[PDB]
């Protein structure tokens, strides 16, 4: 929600199968398209939700 | 078939299979008790049901003990 | 996270048990006679 | 209650009509059954 | 004793007698009126 | 085949039929509005009137509290 | 031999538009009385003395909104008859007390008892195996434990479901508030049959339609089928081919593939059964006590399940003084939980 | 030819004489005013 | 071969390996009755009655030793609290070995009889088949099982030679294991007076036995015989599991609503306890008749037992439990050690106000305290900006009358607050949390597991009724429909009647 | 008999619908549950 | 452990796929 | 000793070996959340 | 007694790993034509 | 495809297999106690 | 649950000695 206010949703980070969930990617992107070679780092690119665009554009 | 004491003994009690009385037979005896059955546990489900009360029949753990 | 202690035997037995009994069934299937 | 009969009697003068329609065959329906 | 509820009781049980009653007397008279016919 | 009952689309379509159900129906659908605009409605089953639902100064709702003497306590709350 | 029984059974079993039976003494008047007492309820009966609210096409109410609403919570689980010791014989306070609901659940339950009756009955008549009875089975477990054991868990009939549409969507934001039935894994099972269900039903009838044998002229190819023809009507060969490419398994087996498709729903609705008989009794698949261990302790612990807590926290605390009238709750603003600003 | 009252006419008309009567009632509750 | 789903199918024309398999089923089953039973006495502390009774640490088959009258062990204690006594053989431990010596002597049974399977008595005399006559079965098991009935209310829980049953006051004070003798007017379909349930296994018990020698000594009308298969095996399964379902219905019911048989001290209390204040209003009576009587307000606080004010707290509520919450109550808000007393809560006009309890269906609950009248006076604000009814801005302190706490007042509003929290949930306690490593989250009790699982398994079981009453009346065609079906038979205005050739137009 | 044609009744029947169900649609803006 | 637990369960799910798929019964045409 | 007459074989065929370790296995990555809780 | 808590499945799967490997082989052979 | 001439059938023996499962519980037996240690 | 272990596998020993020695496979002379 782009409030700096993190969600877990892996298993490894204290997720089971019932809890976790790929994030979307955060409300400061609202509808940009953020790929990861716009991130300054992987880093960065996790914290903001990268990883779900890459996921729904590509099922899509 | 092996043949055992036990079962001569109790060979009659398991060789009228298939035997049945003529007709209806005594079905319509069965059915006047099925009906009482019916009117029996609706009267305790509604006693139980309190749509049923009766003097003398507190129906909770307080009545007494 | 302080998970059920109990939480891994039961899952482990829950898969094992039936898996078992149906590989054993489908085993002896395909060993008889063709 | 007046309220009653207001409401019956369209319905009772309906099925009366009806019945005054159908008499002729229904007479001859129950007695085709015999 | 009798009281308002086994009174209301012996009503239901009553009701439902009448209505299977009704049901079945008329069934079975119209089942008798009206039967299959079969060939011999 | 078919069950012996005369066919619905000869009936809906004969003369007969529409004598007779040009009154039925019409009275039939007369009866139902009646059956509301006199207010016989209301009071075969209790359903409150616009005016009704609540008295003057109080707003709190008639709700049932006590299941056998809840008969008495509706006519309690109808007498306000 | 021939005997008035015998004669009964000949009419009752006679070839007509609406087949009677044995079970149509029981189904008809039962089912009867159920849809009556909906449509009478729903058009003319208030819900102002048990709930609070107006149920009634007279009232206002229009279909979305109108319902035969369940008995006040001071009822508890009387049978509440017509003749009982709450009406006493008055038809009007019956229906203001909700007699009407139990007059529904009640016809209704012996109804759908006379359906899968009349099920067996046609089965055995026609000589057919009874399947499509045994399918029923999960609607009326269904019924049986929504609108029967739920509520007899329950403090009484006034938590069953209301019979109306709006009631039966207040009924599950109720579940997933007070009982997070959601996370409940019966629940889920439930829906996968559903959905898996129709999944089924969408594309059975699109393989068959698409793998149709050319057996007409026509550019419409619905006449180009005749029941009594030995032959299949489409190519279950190519239907096989198609999937197996496409999907990387499929059906080879017709038999298997309708017993898969009577299955499949069926399990599904008798697992959802099995959980709503657990929460008749409170037993909720509420929590996962290990993510409130974490997040007790770790003010910075979120999950989407912690999420979803605080939705049902806010679904109690606003919904509940107007649901649940008997309780006389008076929340104060002060105390009622909300995220700023909203 | 063919009878009038069956059990098909009885099913017809306890569904369609009741529906009507229903029509009505709430055809009039659309012109009542609070 | 069989599927998976048929393989006991080969029972079906085998007596002798049926009553094999039977016997195995029994064996299993008293044994889990012995290995459950010994479990429970490795685990279970006696040393509580009050506060940490059997249904308070997941006791399942204890309570119905205790509700026939095994109330003892042989190591010393007794389930009332009692030491010292003797129990003789028939002590939890001696029923135990009881089951698992007749779970063994059963298992030894199943093989002989999956050997000798071939009994001359289990073939038609006539024609050599194996063939079982249940019409006469019936009886037979009828009548044995009317015998066993009758006797059961006669001796056992009458006392005339047996124990009795467990009995106990309204609220589950003083329970224990009484004779009982039989109530035959109304009053003994109460399902709360015991003596109804002696009379109930006198008076069906000899009903069993008259219609057993009906059972045996009548054969079944050929109409009857037709109509129900009597000659098919699986038409005893269909309805033996009809009824079943039916009786597990019924158990189920009256554990949850309770009976003279499902008591309190045993499963716990209801939720309808709960519901109603049942104990909230005997403990109220009770103090007002002691403060009528003179006694001041920490005396007849005092004077209420630790048992009754323990009813009267949530976290004893079976309805407040979780399905994947287990294990006993005590591993939720621990091991009960002693009753805080009971809290009076005062702002600083000095008025007493009320904490709104925790209904039984709310997860969690906020802490509203309204005056005699219900008008609130006093709450824990969530958004505090606007907060009128703080305990800060009312005063509010709370004293305790009674148990541990008696005569201590406390003025820190976080302390007030703390107290204020556990009123919600009725009655305070103090627990031991540390020695189950207790979560603090409710659980059900034995009354609510029983429920859940004998109303899951009726519903199941009419499943099992349905499908094997089918495959009793279309046996013929199980394996499908006749190949040469009479297409005339199907479609409509060939027969007058359904599905009967002579009845063709 | 035939002597209605099945195309008109059907069409007068259907027009009966779209009165009565077009009654209830008026009725949901004006008096009782109108909001007003 | 709990990880390792889902995602073995998981793993031998997508395994079970490829033998169903690749390894399945021929279906044949009789 | 003499047979038994009414043994019959059993059989799994590879499809419903298949289908009866997706059910297990499916079922058990939906429960063990609630097994560990 | 505290003992470790990973001994019930070590255990566990130690009997019936092998265990049911034996029985798999034991059943295909009776299964296979006499 | 063309049938793999090098496949063999297994065989287990009933002595075999009580054998094996006495191999295996008397292993159990032994080194449980030190697996719960 | 460590006792329950114990036994448990002592207990299928038992049975195992059971079958061992009753459901045999006979000795045959040929
Ligand atoms: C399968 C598919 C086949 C299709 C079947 C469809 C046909 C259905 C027809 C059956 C109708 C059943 C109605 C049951 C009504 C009921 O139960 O009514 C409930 C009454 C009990 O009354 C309740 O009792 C409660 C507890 O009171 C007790 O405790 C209180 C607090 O201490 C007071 O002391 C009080 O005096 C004392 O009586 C409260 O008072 C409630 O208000 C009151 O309603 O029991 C009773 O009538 C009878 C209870 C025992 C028999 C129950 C058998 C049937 C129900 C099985 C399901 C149970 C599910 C439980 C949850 C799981
Ligand atoms: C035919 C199928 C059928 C079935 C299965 C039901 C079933 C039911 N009805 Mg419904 N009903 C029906 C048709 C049916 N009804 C019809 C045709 C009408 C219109 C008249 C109604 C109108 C109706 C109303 C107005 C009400 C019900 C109610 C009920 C419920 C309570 C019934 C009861 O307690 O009876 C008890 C009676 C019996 C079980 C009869 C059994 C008779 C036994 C076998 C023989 C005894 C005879 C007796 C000894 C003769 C002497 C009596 C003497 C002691 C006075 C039950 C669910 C009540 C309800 O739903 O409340 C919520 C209710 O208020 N019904
Ligand atoms: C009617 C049966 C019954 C009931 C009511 C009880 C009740 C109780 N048991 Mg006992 N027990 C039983 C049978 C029962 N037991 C059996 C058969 C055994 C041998 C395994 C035991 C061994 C036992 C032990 C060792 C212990 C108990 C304990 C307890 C207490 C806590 C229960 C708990 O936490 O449950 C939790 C229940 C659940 C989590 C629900 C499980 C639901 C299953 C997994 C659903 C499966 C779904 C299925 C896979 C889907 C199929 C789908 C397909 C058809 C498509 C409670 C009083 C505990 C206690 O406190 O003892 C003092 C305890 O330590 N019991
Ligand atoms: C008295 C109770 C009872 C008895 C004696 C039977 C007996 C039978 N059933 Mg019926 N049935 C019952 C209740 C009963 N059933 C119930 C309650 C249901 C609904 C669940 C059914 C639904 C049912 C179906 C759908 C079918 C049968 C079939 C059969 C026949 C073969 C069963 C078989 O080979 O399974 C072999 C079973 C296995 C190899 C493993 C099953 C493992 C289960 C699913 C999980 C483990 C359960 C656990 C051990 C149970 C503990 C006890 C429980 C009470 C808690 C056999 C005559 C079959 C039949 O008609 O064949 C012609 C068949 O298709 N039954
Ligand atoms: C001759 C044929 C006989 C057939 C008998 C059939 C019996 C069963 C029929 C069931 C009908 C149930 C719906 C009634 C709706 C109604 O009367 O609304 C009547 C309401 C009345 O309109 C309301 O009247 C009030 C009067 O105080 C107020 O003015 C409200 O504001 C106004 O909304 O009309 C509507 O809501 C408009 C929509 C109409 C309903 C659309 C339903 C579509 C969904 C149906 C799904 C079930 C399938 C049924 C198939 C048949
Ligand atoms: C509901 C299903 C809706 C979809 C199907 C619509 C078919 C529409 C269709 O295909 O029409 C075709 C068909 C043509 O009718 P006919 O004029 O040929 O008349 C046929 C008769 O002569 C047959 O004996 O219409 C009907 O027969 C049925 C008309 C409705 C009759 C309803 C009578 C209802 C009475 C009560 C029924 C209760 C049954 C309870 C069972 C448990
Ligand atoms: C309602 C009709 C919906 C029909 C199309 C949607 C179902 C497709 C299911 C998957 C394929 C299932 C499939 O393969 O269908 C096959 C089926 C039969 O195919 P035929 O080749 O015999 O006929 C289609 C053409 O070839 C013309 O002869 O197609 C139809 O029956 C079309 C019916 C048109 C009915 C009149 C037009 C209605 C169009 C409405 C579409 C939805 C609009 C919603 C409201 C705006
Ligand atoms: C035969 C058969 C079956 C079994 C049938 C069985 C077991 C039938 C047994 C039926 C029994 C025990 C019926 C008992 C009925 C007793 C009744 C109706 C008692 C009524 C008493 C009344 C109304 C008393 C009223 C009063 C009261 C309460 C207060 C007093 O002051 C005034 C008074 C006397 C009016 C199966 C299982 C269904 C299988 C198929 C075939
Ligand atoms: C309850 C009760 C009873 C019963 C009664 C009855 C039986 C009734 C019935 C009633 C009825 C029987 C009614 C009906 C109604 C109907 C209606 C009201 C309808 C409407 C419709 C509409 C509105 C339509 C719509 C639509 C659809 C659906 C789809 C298509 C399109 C449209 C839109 C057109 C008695 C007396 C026994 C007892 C007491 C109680
Ligand atoms: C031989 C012999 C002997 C011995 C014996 C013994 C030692 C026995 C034991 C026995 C036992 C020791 C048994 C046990 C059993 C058990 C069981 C049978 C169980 C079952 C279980 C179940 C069935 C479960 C289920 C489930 C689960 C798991 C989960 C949850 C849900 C449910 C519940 C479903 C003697 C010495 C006497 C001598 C003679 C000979
Ligand atoms: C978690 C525990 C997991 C343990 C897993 C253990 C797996 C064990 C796999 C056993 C492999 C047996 O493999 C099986 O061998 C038999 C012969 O013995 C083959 O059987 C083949 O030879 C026999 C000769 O008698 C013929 O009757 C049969 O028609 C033929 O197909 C099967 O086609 C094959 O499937
Ligand atoms: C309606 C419930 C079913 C009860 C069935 C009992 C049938 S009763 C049956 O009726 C015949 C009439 O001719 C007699 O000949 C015969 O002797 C008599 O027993
Ligand atoms: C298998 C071991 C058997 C041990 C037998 C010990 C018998 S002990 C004996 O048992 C009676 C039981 O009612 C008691 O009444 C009696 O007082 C007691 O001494
Ligand atoms: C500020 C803390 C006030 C001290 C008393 C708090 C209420 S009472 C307190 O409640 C605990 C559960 O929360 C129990 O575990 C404990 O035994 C009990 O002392
Ligand atoms: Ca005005
Ligand atoms: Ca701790
Ligand atoms: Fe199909
Ligand atoms: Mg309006």
């Amino acid at each position: 929600d782009g409030i700096r206010e993190p969600v877990s949703g892996s298993l490894l980070y204290g997720n089971n199968i019932i809890t976790a969930a790929v994030v979307p990617s955060s409300n400061a992107i609202g509808l940009h398209l953020y790929p990861i070679w716009d991130a300054a780092s992987l880093d960065e690119w996790l914290y903001n939700g990268g990883p779900y665009q890459l996921i729904i554009f590509h099922f899509l | 078939a092996r043949r055992t004491w036990l079962g001569d003994i109790l060979r009659p009690l398991n060789s009228e299979y298939g035997k049945v009385a003529p007709g209806w037979g005594t079905t319509p005896l069965m059915a006047v008790f099925m009906g009482l059955f019916l009117v029996f546990l609706l009267i305790i489900l509604e006693i139980y049901n309190s749509t049923l009360i009766l003097d003398g029949v507190n129906v909770s753990w307080k009545a007494l003990g | 996270m302080e998970v059920n202690q109990l939480g891994l035997i039961a899952t482990a037995l829950f898969v094992l048990v039936p898996s078992v009994f149906l590989i054993i069934l489908y085993v002896q299937t395909e060993s008889q006679q063709k | 209650d007046w309220r009653v009969l207001v409401v019956l009697l369209p319905v009772l003068l309906a099925a009366g009509w009806a019945v005054r329609n159908i008499l002729p065959y229904a007479v001859k329906q129950v007695q085709k059954l015999l | 004793t009798i009281t308002p509820s086994l009174k209301g009781f012996f009503i239901g049980l009553l009701s439902g007698a009448v209505v299977l009653g009704l049901t079945f007397a008329v069934l079975i008279a119209i089942s008798q009126i009206d039967k299959v016919q079969r060939s011999l | 085949g078919t069950t012996g009952e005369r066919p619905f689309s000869d009936i809906i379509t004969s003369v007969r039929y529409w004598v007779i159900h040009s009154i039925t129906i019409p009275a039939l659908f007369i009866a139902g509005w009646l059956f509301v605009s006199t207010g016989l409605a209301y009071d075969v089953f209790g359903t409150p009137r616009p005016d009704s639902y609540y008295a003057q100064e109080q707003r709190s709702i008639p709700l049932v509290t006590d299941r056998f003497e809840a008969k008495q306590q509706v006519e309690t709350f109808l007498e306000q | 031999e021939r005997g008035w029984f015998d004669i009964l059974d000949d009419w009752l079993k006679r070839d007509r538009f609406v087949f009677v039976g044995w079970s149509g003494i029981l189904l008809f008047p039962c089912a009867y009385l159920a849809l009556g007492g909906w449509l009478t309820g729903t058009t003319f009966v208030t819900s102002w003395y048990t709930h609070g609210l107006a149920s009634s096409y007279l009232e206002g109410c229009n279909f979305l909104t109108v319902a035969v609403s369940t008995p006040a919570n001071s009822m508890g689980h009387s049978l509440l008859l017509l003749w009982g010791p709450e009406a006493q014989g008055d038809f009007t306070r019956w229906c203001q007390l909700g007699g009407l609901w139990t007059f529904i659940a009640l016809h209704g339950a012996f109804g759908l008892i006379g359906f899968m009756l009349r099920q067996f009955e046609i089965a055995r008549l026609v000589g057919v195996r009874p399947y499509n009875a045994i399918a029923f089975s999960a609607p009326i477990a269904v019924f049986v434990s929504v609108f029967l054991i739920y509520p007899l868990g329950q403090s009484s009939w006034f938590f069953a479901p209301s019979f109306g549409v709006a009631a039966i969507f207040r009924f599950l934001l109720f579940f997933q508030g007070f009982h997070n039935w959601t996370l409940n894994p019966f629940h889920m099972m439930g829906v996968a049959g559903v959905l898996g269900g129709a999944l089924l039903c969408a594309i059975h009838g699109a393989t068959v339609e698409n793998t149709l044998f050319q057996d007409g002229e026509g550019a419409s190819t619905f006449r180009a089928f005749n029941p009594t023809q030995a032959e299949e009507t489409y190519s279950m060969v190519t239907a096989n081919r198609f999937w197996s490419q496409i999907f990387g398994i499929a059906f080879s087996n017709k038999r298997w593939l309708h017993f898969f498709m009577l299955f499949v729903p069926v399990t599904g609705l008798w697992m959802s059964a099995i959980g709503v008989v657990g929460l008749a009794l409170n037993l909720r698949s509420y929590d996962f006590i290990s993510q409130e261990i974490r997040a007790a302790e770790d003010p910075e612990f979120e999950t989407f399940y912690t999420k979803n807590l605080l939705l049902n926290e806010g679904i109690r605390a606003w919904m509940a003084p107007q649901d649940q009238p008997h309780e006389n709750f008076v929340f104060p603003e002060e105390v009622l939980p909300r995220g700023n600003a909203l | 030819s063919y009878p009038i009252f069956t059990v098909r006419w009885v099913a017809v008309h306890t569904l369609a004489v009741p529906t009507i009567f229903f029509l009505g009632a709430i055809a009039a509750m659309q012109f009542i005013q609070r | 071969g069989l599927p998976w789903y048929r393989v006991h199918t080969v029972l079906i024309n085998d007596p002798g390996r049926l009553i094999a398999a039977h016997l195995m089923h029994t064996a299993l089953v008293a044994g889990w009755a012995g290995s459950m039973a010994l479990y429970e006495l490795a685990t279970f502390d006696p040393s509580d009655p009050v506060l940490n009774p059997m249904w308070r640490q997941g006791m399942f088959v204890l309570p119905f030793m205790a509700r026939l009258g095994v109330t003892g062990s042989w190591s010393g204690w007794s389930i009332t609290g009692e030491t010292g006594i003797d129990p003789g053989f028939w002590s939890f431990e001696g029923v135990a070995l009881a089951h698992i010596v007749l779970s063994g002597l059963l298992f030894l049974a199943a093989c002989w009889h999956w050997v000798y399977w071939d009994l001359e008595l289990f073939r038609d005399p006539r024609t050599g088949e194996p063939a079982l006559d249940l019409p006469k079965m019936f009886g037979i098991h009828l009548f044995l099982a009317g015998l066993l009935c009758f006797g059961f209310g006669a001796f056992h829980l009458t006392g005339l030679f047996g124990p009795g049953m467990w009995v106990s006051d309204p609220y589950g004070l003083t329970g224990s294991v009484q004779p009982v003798a039989p109530e035959w007017g109304p009053d003994g379909f109460n399902p709360y007076n015991p003596g109804g349930v002696v009379a109930h296994h006198i008076a069906a018990g000899i009903v069993g036995i008259i219609a057993g020698l009906f059972h045996i000594l009548v054969r079944p009308p050929q109409r009857l015989y037709k109509a129900l298969r009597m000659g098919n095996i699986e038409t005893v399964l269909s309805s033996s599991i009809a009824a079943v379902f039916f009786a597990a219905f019924v158990v189920a019911g009256t554990m949850w609503y309770g009976s003279a048989t499902t008591p309190i001290e045993l499963f716990g209390p209801t939720r309808y306890q709960w519901d109603s204040s049942y104990f909230q209003q005997e403990i109220n009576r009770r103090v007002q008749a002691s403060l009528a009587s003179g006694a001041t307000l920490e005396e007849a606080w005092s004077a209420i037992p630790e048992k009754l004010a323990f009813y009267d707290y949530i976290g004893n509520n079976p309805a407040k439990g979780g399905l994947f919450r287990t294990g006993p109550m005590n591993k939720g808000d621990g091991i009960a050690q002693a009753w805080k007393g009971h809290a009076v809560f005062r702002n600083k006009e000095g008025e007493e106000l009320f904490v709104r309890r925790m209904p039984a269906f709310f997860e969690s609950f906020p802490v509203i305290l309204t005056d005699k009248n219900g008008v609130v006076k006093a709450d824990i604000p969530f958004r505090r900006a606007e907060s009128k009814y703080s305990f800060e801005q009312q005063g509010v302190t709370v004293s305790f009358y009674g148990g541990e706490l008696n005569g201590q007042t406390f003025t820190d509003p976080p302390t007030v607050k703390s107290y204020a929290r556990k009123a919600i949930f009725g009655e305070i306690f103090e627990f031991d949390t540390e020695t189950l490593n207790s979560d603090g989250i409710f659980r059900t009790s034995p009354r609510g597991w029983f429920t859940f699982a004998h109303a899951v398994f009726a519903l199941l079981f009419f499943f099992g009724h349905i499908w094997h009453g089918a495959r009793t009346l279309f046996r013929d065609v199980f394996s499908g429909i006749d190949p040469e079906l009479s297409p005339e038979q199907v479609e409509w205005g060939f027969y007058q009647k359904v599905g009967d050739v002579t009845t063709r137009r | 008999g035939g002597r209605i044609p099945l195309w008109i009744v059907a069409t007068v029947a259907g027009m009966g619908v779209i009165v009565i169900v077009g009654l209830f649609f008026y009725g949901a803006y004006a008096g009782l549950g109108s909001s007003l | 452990m709990e990880t390792i637990t889902y995602v073995f369960i998981f793993a031998c799910i997508i395994a079970l796929f490829f033998f169903a798929i690749f390894f399945r019964e021929p279906p044949r045409i009789t | 000793m003499e047979p038994n007459p009414n043994r019959q074989p059993v059989e799994l065929n590879r499809t419903s070996l298949y289908l009866g370790l997706l059910l297990i296995l499916v079922l058990a990555l939906l429960f063990s959340s609630y097994f560990f809780n």
